[PDB]
RNA sequence: AGCUUUGCGCAGUGGCAGUAUCGUAGCCAAUGAGGUCUAUCCGAGGCGCGAUUUGCUAAUUGAAAACUUCCCAAUA
RNA sequence: AAGGUAAGUAU
RNA sequence: UUGGAAUACAGAGAAGAUUAGCAUGGCCCCUGCGCAAGGAUGA
């Protein structure tokens, strides 16, 4: 259901960025959060009309070493208000759902 | 004896406000010859080394910034305003004015728990702090 | 005996109208 | 030797069986069997025995 | 470091002593004297 | 050729892992660390400082424990 | 007289 | 499945919390792998 994210999942390091300000996200706060030179991700979820953020906001960079550097890097300190919260992405696919649910009987 | 860093310019008080980040700009307003001032100048000193890791205190003249005079209503000695993050923070203690405190403080532990607490409102984003003594009694009895 | 399910007013977050729905 | 920042605590990231080994070497379990709980009827002591 | 530099704080002290005057000039005038 | 002595690194099990342990860009060092037992003497660092990896997953509280559409009049 | 301004969020 | 409705907002933590388990790492016994090497025996 989110074909954005499939073409999202050429970078594997891939970091879920929390305790977002609706106003204090934006695209210009990702690039200066962009320190590593590989190309970074400034999607963060919103509301579909008024475009509020939720506070929830995903980068992906190709580099692992980058990313377990920023884990660190960028833990309490953002430029806007709200201050960041770093934590490894979870996130899974529909496949990997599936995968999950046929393996769980052992 | 009065060798904290002290605003020359009223306009160079404000960009050293804004040029903060993740750290309390305490503002101690007034005027160093002042006797009770002078008693606070000296209890900002002997706070300032153990706690200059966030807490930077960055006294200023009355008399050389007047225009900041009118702003906060800067009319008593001892003036104190914690303007941290950019957000004039909101000190309560069991006083009238909760967003000043104009005497100088008894204890130095006293201030640093005070400036503690501050720093822990601020970075929670609050706007709002009370104090965990109340003073609007001075225990004098 | 028989209880059918027992509806609310979401007043919270609801831009649709000042006054709850009823 | 300047006061450390009091920032906010961090809970652990994920509670390991040697991270658990010292929550049982250090925690409050002797704390936990001695109850806090005061009856709401008077209790046989005298009102300051302490 | 914290503290302002040497020349900040003779300038402090200089003009500390040239306002109050109570223990700071060629008379004592008052304490917010301009003059001692 | 078999076998054995021993240590490092790695692999496996076991074991301890807040009197448990490393880190040090500090500091005394086999040219001799450091002794109060032994002072033609024992021989190892002494004692400061900085502290106690990463990953899986459950459970609890709370209205909400954060993974990229509601609702309305009737109907297909 | 008082010692009794919740903060936050864009308008 | 159409179309649109979508001072104010929210409100004492939500600037997403609390507690707990297993593995690994580190440490160390045993054993194994890689491997330095000497020692003697036997046809």
């Amino acid at each position: 259901e989110d074909p954005s994210l499939l073409e999202w999942d050429a970078d594997d390091f891939r970091i879920f960025c929390g305790d977002l300000g609706n106003e204090v996200n934006d695209d210009i706060l990702a690039r200066a959060f962009s320190r590593f030179p590989s190309f970074l991700k400034a999607k963060v979820i919103r509301d579909k009309r008024t475009g509020k953020t939720k506070g929830y906001g995903f980068v992906s960079f190709k580099d692992p070493s980058d990313y377990v550097r920023a884990m660190r890097e960028m833990n309490g300190k953002y430029v806007g208000s709200r201050p960041i919260k770093l934590r490894k992405s979870m996130w899974k696919d529909r496949n990997l759902d599936v995968v999950r649910k046929k393996q769980k009987e052992k | 004896s009065y060798m904290l860093p002290h605003l020359h310019n009223g306009w160079q008080v404000d960009q050293a406000i804004l040029s903060e980040e993740d750290r309390v700009v305490v503002i101690r307003f007034g005027h160093d010859w002042d006797p009770t001032c002078m008693k606070m100048d000296e209890v900002l000193y002997s706070i300032a080394e153990k706690v200059k890791n966030f807490a930077v205190i960055y006294l200023v003249d009355i008399t050389e910034v007047p225009d900041f005079n009118k702003m906060y209503e800067l009319y008593d000695p001892c003036t104190v305003m914690f303007f941290f993050r950019n957000k004039h923070i909101m000190i309560d203690l069991g006083t009238g004015n909760n967003n000043k405190i104009n005497w100088a403080m008894e204890d130095k532990q006293e201030m640093v728990d005070i400036i503690e607490t501050v720093y822990r409102g601020a970075r929670k984003g609050r706007g709002l702090v009370v104090s965990p003594k109340d003073y609007s009694t001075k225990y004098r009895y | 005996n028989v209880s059918q399910k027992r509806k609310y007013r979401q007043y919270m977050n609801r831009k649709g109208g000042f006054n709850r729905p009823l | 030797k300047p006061l450390p920042a009091p920032l906010d605590g961090q809970r652990k990231k994920r509670g390991g069986r040697r991270y658990r080994k010292m929550k049982e070497r250090l925690g409050l379990t002797e704390i936990r069997k001695q109850a806090n709980r005061m009856s709401f009827g008077e209790i046989e002591e005298d009102a300051y025995q302490e | 470091e914290v503290y302002a530099p040497g020349l900040d704080i003779e300038s402090s002290l200089k003009q500390l002593a040239e306002r109050r005057t109570d223990i700071f000039g060629v008379e004592e005038t008052a304490i917010g004297k301009k003059i001692g």
